[PDB]
């Protein structure tokens, strides 16, 4: 059934599972036309498919050409997501295929279930968690590879960098969701926190800065302050 | 005009014959139903006064044999049986008619209700849904489950309706996932009509039989089947025009006949709202939409 606060440690057991987030698949800019009407222009998007135990991120870039000549694009986007996730699963060796796929939005359940009929033993699950994976395009290297794509492309990243050498996958996921929640509530401030100190760099093969353990505690504190504030600045408290 | 005699009525029971019904008291001198129209299937059905649990009954066609009812005190129900001795039967029936111990099938001449509800229903197809090959008539009751229900447990006592499942490999062509899920025409026309049912008459017959089992016995799996067969048509963008017109007539008479007080349990809100207002066929069921809106506007 649904994934929620009660069954949170299930994410870090030894049954392979993937989160799928479709919120950045179909992306547009809304603009005025010369006649004063409104139109959309699509920009490149991505499927965010994440193994929360290992940090393995399968980033399928959705090039704007996939929408050419198509109607009802927000509906098509869900089915295209399910088509690409199903293709990913089929591409993996049997022993790497997931036992469960957790979709971050309930509207992905039927598209994914239909595309995975060949895999009756893979459970398709919703979640009651409000996960911040939409903010993945606030990670500069992810945004960069999506916007530069000239064709459909899959890019492999570890979203935890090397953190698992020092912390557990529960702690890594909590850090990730904190960073992404911060980036989603106030991107400019979050990014200031992460880069304010020029002596801490991002390794070429990493997504986030090379913080020491002590510096991650300070960073994480600064992100929680941000989220509470914005929650005040928002609701005035 | 044919007759179904009763040996006796030892327990108090409400007896239905098609859409009609009458109460019989314990040991009342009741010896059956005469003047049953030839040319239609019929159902004779029972609800005991002491146990309103288990409505049950028998589908039959008087052209296929001479049938009668006899109470069995061991199994505790009224049983249909076939009398093979045609002269013994005619003699029994004539004696009971002479003594006026039979109710008359009370059809109003203007009234096409039963024809309209059973237009495509054939005994030979009933006997494939309800498997009991040694009898010419078919027993159904409130509790019998369907084959599809048994997959999600006695197979001999099951309703073998055609399995319809919108999220199944049968319904969804590899590579046409979105197309086939959002427009079920290939599943309707190729898989079900051309492949399984062979023609729309057999499809309508099973749809009508499922409705009648839902209405007369409260059979839940039959209600599921009826709604599934409606939704498969309404969810198809490409349906032969004669089928849509006929579906509108079929459903109109079903909704007309449904007891007002059972609409809460026999009608699925989601299916009907989808079929009448969201589906491809939202504008193709004028008669059905008009009676639904005037009779059950709450559901919608
Ligand atoms: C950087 S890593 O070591 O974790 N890794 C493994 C991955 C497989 C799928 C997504 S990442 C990249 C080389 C691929």
């Amino acid at each position: 059934g649904a994934m929620n606060s009660s069954n949170y440690a299930e994410l870090f057991n030894n049954d392979i599972k993937l989160f799928v987030d479709d919120t950045n698949v179909y992306r547009v800019t809304v603009h005025k036309t010369f006649e004063g009407n409104v139109a959309t222009k699509a920009i490149n998007g991505c499927i965010f498919t994440l193994n929360p135990k290992t940090g393995h991120l399968f980033l399928k870039i959705i090039h704007t050409s996939v929408w050419a000549g198509q109607k009802r694009l927000s509906q098509l986007a869900k089915w295209k997501t399910a088509e690409e996730v199903s293709a990913l699963v089929r591409s993996l060796p049997k022993e790497e295929q997931p036992k469960q796929i957790i979709v971050t939005r309930k509207a992905m359940l039927d598209p994914l279930e239909v595309h995975m009929l060949d895999f009756p033993n893979i459970a398709i699950r919703p979640t009651e968690l409000r996960l911040p994976f939409s903010a993945a395009m606030s990670i500069d290297k992810l945004s960069d590879v999506v916007m530069k794509a000239t064709e459909p492309q899959m890019v492999l990243f570890n979203i935890y960098d090397d953190w698992l050498d020092r912390i557990s996958s529960y702690t890594a996921f909590s850090r990730l969701t904190l960073l992404l929640r911060a980036l989603k509530t106030n991107e400019e401030s979050a990014k200031m926190i992460l880069l304010s100190d020029p002596t801490i760099t991002i390794k070429s093969y990493h997504l986030w800065p090379s913080f020491t353990d002590e510096q991650w505690i300070t960073i994480e504190s600064q992100m929680r302050d941000l989220i509470l504030t914005e929650y005040g600045r928002k609701y005035n408290v | 005009m044919n007759t179904v005699p009763f040996t006796s009525a030892p327990i108090e029971v409400t007896i239905g014959i098609d859409q009609y019904s009458f109460n019989v008291k314990e040991n009342q001198p009741f010896h059956g139903i005469k003047d049953i129209p030839i040319g239609h299937v019929h159902v004779i059905h029972f609800q005991h006064a002491d146990n309103s649990s288990m409505r049950y009954g028998y589908w039959f066609d008087c052209r296929m044999g001479n049938f009668y009812i006899q109470y069995d005190p061991k199994d505790g129900l009224y049983k249909m049986m076939e009398e093979r001795d045609g002269a013994k039967f005619e003699n029994i029936v004539h004696n009971f008619k002479e003594r006026q111990m039979m109710v008359s099938y009370p059809k109003i001449d203007e009234d096409d209700t039963w024809y309209n509800l059973t237009e495509f229903v054939q005994m030979d197809k009933i006997r494939k849904i309800v498997r009991k090959d040694e009898n010419q008539f078919s027993y159904v009751d409130s509790s019998m489950t369907t084959v599809q229900e048994n997959e999600l447990s006695d197979p001999a006592h099951s309703l073998n309706y055609t399995v319809i499942n919108f999220k199944s490999r049968e319904a969804i062509r590899p590579g046409h996932e979105m197309e086939d899920f959002l427009d079920k025409s290939y599943y309707l026309n190729t898989v079900m009509l051309q492949g399984i049912f062979k023609n729309s008459s057999n499809y309508f017959g099973e749809l009508q039989f499922a409705f009648l089992n839902a209405m007369f016995f409260g059979n839940y799996g039959s209600s599921l089947q009826w709604h599934a067969m409606i939704e498969l048509i309404c969810s198809s963008a490409t349906v032969p025009k004669h089928m849509l017109d006929k579906l509108d007539e079929i459903l109109y008479y079903q909704i007309k006949t449904l007891p007002e007080q059972y609409s809460d349990i026999l009608l699925n809100e989601r299916v009907w709202n989808i079929c009448l207002y969201s589906s491809f066929q939202k504008n193709s069921l004028h008669n059905t939409e008009k009676i639904m809106e005037n009779k059950y506007p709450e559901l919608l």
